[PDB]
RNA sequence: GGGCGUGUGGCGUAGUCAGCGCGCUCCCUUGCAUGGGAGAGGUCUCCGGUUCGAUUCCGGACUCGUCCGCCA
RNA sequence: GGGCGUGUGGCGUAGUCGAGCGCGCUCCCUUGCAUGGGAGAGGUCUCCGGUUCGAUUCCGGACUCGUCCGCCA
RNA sequence: GGUUGCGGCCAUAUCUACCAGAAAGCACCGUUUCCCGUCCGAUCAACUGUAGUUAAGCUGGUAAGAGCCUGACCGAGUAGUGUAGUGGGUGACCAUACGCGAAACUCAGGUGCUGCAAUCU
RNA sequence: GAAGACAUUGUCAGGUGGGGAGUUUGGCUGGGGCGGCACAUCUGUUAAACGAUAACGCAGAUGUCCUAAGGGGGGCUCAUGGAGAACAGAAAUCUCCAGUAGAACAAAAGGGUAAAAGCCCCCUUGAUUUUGAUUUUCAGUGUGAAUACAAACCAUGAAAGUGUGGCCUAUCGAUCCUUUAGUCCCUCGGAAUUUGAGGCUAGAGGUGCCAGAAAAGUUACCACAGGGAUAACUGGCUUGUGGCAGUCAAGCGUUCAUAGCGACAUUGCUUUUUGAUUCUUCGAUGUCGGCUCUUCCUAUCAUACCGAAGCAGAAUUCGGUAA
RNA sequence: GUGAUUUCUGCCCAGUGCUCUGAAUGUCAAAGUGAAGAAAUUCAACCAAGCGCGGGUAAACGGCGGGAGUACUC
RNA sequence: UCGAAUUUGGGUAUAGGGGCGAAAGACUAAUCGAACCAUCUAGUAGCUGGUUCCUGCCGAAGUUUCCCUCAGGAUAGCAGAAGCUCGUAUCAGUUUUAUGAGGUAAAGCGAAUGAUUAGAGGUUCCGGGGUCGAAAUGACCUUGACCUAUUCUCAAACUUUAAAUAUGUAAGAAGUCCUUGUUACUUAAUUGAACGUGGACAUUUGAAUGAAGAGCUUUUAGUGGGCCAUUUUUGGUAAGCAGAACUGGCGAUGCGGGAUGAACCGAACGUAGAGUUAAGGUGCCGGAAUACACGCUCAUCAGACACCACAAAAGGUGUUAGU
């Protein structure tokens, strides 16, 4: 018959890494989560207990429970035509904080510190990102640098 | 299995509400009493012409039973019933294994 | 009693190695690989001549054996047993199936059809690519004419499409032809029982001068 | 009489005909599942800071 | 439980079954399809045990039908008196609660024990009913 | 073609992850009847795996004996 | 029709590449309800080719025999 | 900068073979009454810092060293791949257009950094 | 005359009773039947690097086992190889060195684990009580399994902590009925006491066709509703198999590859074999063989004209145009 | 049941049936008896036929095997 | 066959689970493997057939889970209708930036596991065969193992590495910063946790593009046989075969082209006029150049356009161009 066990095709998913088996770094523990903090999700395989399912591995969510040993994370799952909300409790084995919201952070206080500095003089702070823009004029010389005439090369076997 | 004659467990029998000793013993079910409702409703169906009128079980798959442990608290005599799971041999007399030694 | 090639020619399943899934394949029909004089020396046969595949495809190892036999006896017929060096370099891991069908009459009484259809093992094959060597050969510079004959001879066994091509190359080595004579004039390189070991700059001195000495003799 | 088994065909379509809305978030989400021992003591917090707030603004 | 259900296909020769809430051991199987269409049946011929004799049934092949527990113990004598043998376990447990058997096999172990031999018995149980089968002399530990 | 069973000393076979009995060959004892003790004798069909260990547990192969192979 | 195996003295039968026994009867010896004993004869190892140094023996082909599976509605 | 205690990242830190180590600190080292544990005061326990020694541990250095780490326009825009055509070819498969882009290989460099507290010619 | 409170008769009760009555006699399925379980599940793969994903796809497994093989703590390091020591050797015990796991962890497989999750020792019962929330399957129902807490009460250790069975992924079961434990609480309705009975909360007895009927056949005497969703003809796709044709040439042919053949390989054609499939037909396309009769194909048996020969003649063989 | 005459109809009672004037506690209903109880009731003893034990029966249904030695014997 | 087990008239007897049968399931009023008549009865049918006027607007499904479920239902999905609360947003089958996750394609095997070709150098208290040796843990060769450095080829259930395409989250007002209130939680401690008071920051308020209104609710129909094409892919020799993944189609759809055709190419449709085109074409059928330009090919079976209606291996001083 078929088989759709909980842990079924989570071989290559669920197995460590090369060379970091093992027992995990105390900076796992160390790490401190708040409630709205968001995180990312990554099973270790290590520790068997407080484990995700397959589903959630990569999925990134919001802490909205803290307790002893562990972290309720909030999932978004598609399922049909609609997302439904997922609670989850996970051990701190198996999360790291996101770098992406504190990246956005850090864009939010420099662009306050960029508003106020310039605040002060009204010159059209222009806060918005803005994408590759195509490049501009320029002029490029041949001081040592004649340009250089190529060919096709013609075929040859190589072996 | 093999599970001992006695066992130190927790007792909600309104004055111990802790942990006491207590002796085990295998769960029996009793006799099925007449004049329990079921029982009188039945004869009364079965009574006339009509035959068999309630089915009857055949197709027996299981070889086992879950047993019942029967705990009973030795301060207060109150007793209470938690099920293990399926086995096919169980004994309450502790003969209890040991590492080193021979076959 | 075995089926035409053309029922097994393409690269259609994926590869069925023997294995401890499959634990019962009939053997190879090619067991022999390298023949001629082969145990002859890294500087005696400087020419190097592949039959080379044009196509995507499997080659039975029947078909292997065949065309082994026949540039084999060409060879040693019109120029002597010791006067070449020939290597199979494909090897038949593929495994064919065979869903076996009845052939008496009135089959369909008893045969079940396509239920269960899961064939046997019957045969082996190897898959080579575009441009992937299936036969090389050395030798000297005076068995050129023959031993191209000889893999013109081995190509009617093969199915699909193959090129002779005349490396650049110094026997079964991979440098060029005067690479390999630039090199060898010093003694950075040195015999083996076959090939040739060569010389590098990295590793530790002693054993770098216990082997290779007329290098470092300058 | 053997019939098709399964598949998705057509089932994107049919999501994603009216399909694949977000849910709603809302301001102070439900508290169901927080820790017991947290949210007996938030009770306690916000009726004295409600009482506060009272006496402040009475 | 002491009986456990089985299917007729299942069954094979040298098995236990339970023919007419008698414990007994096969000795004949045999499967004949009822029409052409149809499942075939299973006549099965069967010795009891403890009394020897052959009862047989026919049943569809897809039934059930019920198996006993057959347990066969090793024991050591201690006495043969009033046709009930003492036996004696390991662990040195002994029990008399077994019959004597009145067979051959019973004038056989009689005569055996008056001569004086060390003899080694195997009593079966099934269903709640308990015997001697056969018994041998132990070749070491005299 | 498929399925099931089968191989143990000459025979009967039994079995825990090779035993007896009757054969064989000696020796001893005592009839009316005997009995006892020694031995030679078994790659447990074969080959692998598993297991401390496999007759025993499993897989593959051989032999032999069975049972089906039907409706059109 | 096809597949698989088989072929030894007058008969049965043993054969690892280096034709033996038993039965029939040839003779001699030896005996009522007729024996035994001793020396005998007896093969192109089904046939034809190749290998070997020499094939019963290895291989290929043919013959022959014995098994197994096969037409229609 | 050396050393100790507790660490973080967990080989640039590991491994192999040699060489060196002032001061201090670690270490080996001396002892069995007491607590304690062993077949064995070897490990562990306790006592002394006394009788001694850098031989080892430890630290550092060396090696066209093994490994590991970093980089390259080194291989290679190669293999592979998303999209397109009433493209080629009997087919197997392959070119082109708009895009993305490896691994092995080769070469070059490197061989622990650092937090808290204490202590040191 | 006989018989006699016995037969008979009436009502209950046990046996017997296909003579008769009523009914049943699973599903999936390259047609059905036999076979198997793909029917409830688990591991790896197919599976196309989130998730999901089929076939009677491949390789296997489950209906158990364990008072320790659960929980806590402490000490130690395994498989293997090398070098040694009386009996003692290939394998008995002891000693040293190397040893990233090449061992072990109950079982199938895959993950995980080295001052441990392994081996040995010490103490225990958290495999306990009370109900909630969440994850997987999913309708976001049930069942099974699991996760993190709360409120107690315990175990262990110096302690931090750890523990709500087994290192993780499988190891299992509704309504009705019976029975057990708890509350010793509620009700027996004209009012009480005591038995008895019925309720409430939590378990057990089991449905493996595993979201769970109580169940043997035959029909060639057969019937009905339907089906080309589905088999037994032709036709159509395919050509394994059957038949026919090539290419290459190790050899046979006294000598000599190719007069005639031709191994090991390999490329095709045909639909006069048999399979495979199920597209058409089940409100019917008359189903073997023979007789009769016409036409077509050529892969030519004979006749016409030719080429080749291991063609002297005779006879024969190979081949061409030819139906 | 077999199917004139003639000539014969062998062996088997283990199974399934059928049948006994055998022997007698194993199974064992209702009524009845005894004990306990305040009673409903519960528990035992006793317990007819038939099953079970023991015989017969094939012109009853039916059945009529293997391994060795030299048709015959084991 | 015809003197009887004969043929037959009339009378009479046996009636439907009953009769009668020299036995065929025969006969019982053209009815028999249970007669005929009326009623229950308009018996039931998951099965077949039919189902009656127009126009307008919107517009599907053959998929999930459970069922003695597989020709049927329930449930979710797709669809319509009625709307309701608001007024440009708590949007999006899209991109960018930042940040995750994955183990396929590829690659690798002088990297682990497994398979595998060939020599070379060593190891014999540590192999086997021969020869020389009285023999020798003797010798010399050879062959096997094991080790060392190489070498050839591989892996759906191998892997250090590792794409492309798909895939999670974030890009603010429900935000950031400052100050200090609550608590029975927590800390050694106003330490922290959560929710707050008051104050400051506004149109470049925090990337692009578009928005066609955004959000919400109730109720109910039909459907739950699908099939085809490109790409990935499984079983099979293969199939107009069977089974999956993503998308687009046909079903449900006409129009121009492919002569012809459900699916291919182009393009989707109110009624008309004018112009321009797509795909396809311009000798004649047939609307449109017997246009222009450079070459190639002569076939005693030429060739002529994707899906598509077939041809291969091997050859040719045919002819052309090359190395
Ligand atoms: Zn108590």
């Amino acid at each position: 018959g078929k088989s759709h066990g909980y842990r079924s095709r989570t071989r290559y998913m669920f197995q460590r890494d090369f060379r970091k088996h093992g027992a995990v770094h105390l900076s796992t523990y160390l790490k401190v989560y708040k409630v709205g903090d968001i995180v990312d999700i990554k099973a270790n395989g290590s520790i068997q207990k407080g484990m995700p399912h397959k589903f959630y591995q990569g999925k990134t969510g919001v802490v909205y429970n803290v307790t002893k040993s562990s972290v309720g994370v909030i999932i978004n799952k598609m399922v049909g035509n609609r997302y439904l909300e997922k609670r989850l409790n996970l051990r701190v084995e198996h999360i790291k904080h996101s770098k992406c919201r504190q990246e956005f952070l850090e864009r939010v206080k420099a662009n306050a510190a960029k508003r106020a500095e310039a605040k002060a003089q009204g010159v059209a702070v222009q806060l918005k990102r803005q994408p590759a823009q195509p490049r501009e004029s320029r002029i490029v010389s041949t001081e040592g640098n004649v340009p250089q005439t190529l060919a096709p090369v013609p075929y040859e076997t190589f072996i | 299995v093999n599970v001992p004659k006695t066992r130190k467990t927790y007792c909600k029998g309104k004055t111990c509400r802790k942990h006491t000793q207590h002796k085990v013993t295998q769960y029996k079910a009793g006799k099925a009493s007449l004049f329990a409702q079921g029982k009188r409703r039945y004869d009364r169906k079965q009574s006339g012409f009509g035959g068999q009128t309630k089915p009857v079980f055949h197709k027996k798959a299981k070889t086992t039973k879950k047993v019942v442990l029967r705990l009973e608290c030795v301060k207060c005599k109150t007793r209470a019933q938690l099920t293990l799971k399926r086995c096919k041999h169980f004994e309450l007399g502790g003969e209890k294994k040991q590492k080193g030694q021979a076959l | 009693a075995r089926r035409p090639a053309r029922c097994y020619r393409y690269q259609k399943n994926k590869p069925y190695p023997k294995s401890r899934y499959n634990r019962a394949v009939p053997d190879s029909k090619i067991r022999i690989y390298d023949l001629g004089k082969k145990k002859a020396t890294v500087d005696e046969f400087p020419l190097c001549v592949h039959l080379v595949s044009n196509e995507l495809e499997q080659l039975s190892s029947e078909a292997l054996e065949a065309a082994r036999i026949c540039a084999n006896k060409y060879m040693t017929t019109v120029s002597g047993r010791d006067a070449f060096h020939l290597r199979v370099r494909v090897h038949p891991f593929h495994v064919l199936r065979i869903n076996k069908m009845l052939s008496c009459a009135g089959a369909d009484r008893l045969q079940q059809g396509m239920r269960g259809a899961w064939g046997k093992p019957h045969g082996l094959a190897a898959r080579v690519d575009i441009g992937q060597i299936i036969f090389s050969v050395r030798t000297k510079d005076s068995n050129k004419d023959v031993v191209v004959e000889g893999l013109r001879r081995a190509r009617y066994k093969f199915p699909g499409q193959q090129k002779i091509i005349l490396s650049k190359k110094w026997g079964f080595t991979n440098l060029d032809r005067p690479e390999y004579l630039k090199k060898r004039e010093a003694g950075e390189v040195k015999d083996d029982g076959a090939f040739v070991k060569f010389l590098s700059k990295k590793g530790s001195l002693e054993n770098n001068i216990r082997e290779f000495p007329e290098y470092f003799a300058a | 009489a053997k019939s098709k088994n399964h598949t998705a065909h057509n089932q994107t379509r049919k999501a994603h005909r009216n399909g694949i809305k977000k849910p709603k978030t809302y301001k102070y989400p439900s508290l169901k599942g927080v820790d017991p021992k947290f949210r007996r003591n938030h009770k306690h917090a916000l009726h004295g800071t409600a009482k506060a707030l009272a006496a402040a603004k009475k | 439980s002491a009986t456990y259900p089985m299917q007729c296909s299942a069954l094979r020769k040298n098995g236990f079954v339970v023919i007419k809430s008698r414990p007994c051991k096969i000795v004949d199987m045999s499967t004949s399809k009822t029409g052409k269409h149809g499942h075939a049946k299973v006549h099965l011929v069967a010795i009891d045990i403890f009394t020897g004799k052959k009862l047989e049934d026919l049943s569809p092949s897809t039934h059930n039908m019920e198996v006993p527990v057959v347990k066969r113990n090793e024991y050591q004598l201690l006495d043969i008196d009033d046709g009930f043998l003492s036996l004696m376990n390991m662990d040195g447990d002994t029990k008399d609660d077994v019959k004597a058997p009145e067979g051959e096999l019973g004038d056989s172990l009689q005569t055996a024990f008056d001569e004086g031999k060390d003899l080694m018995v195997t009593i079966i149980s099934a269903m709640g009913e308990e015997a001697a089968i056969s018994f041998k002399e132990a070749a070491r530990t005299d």
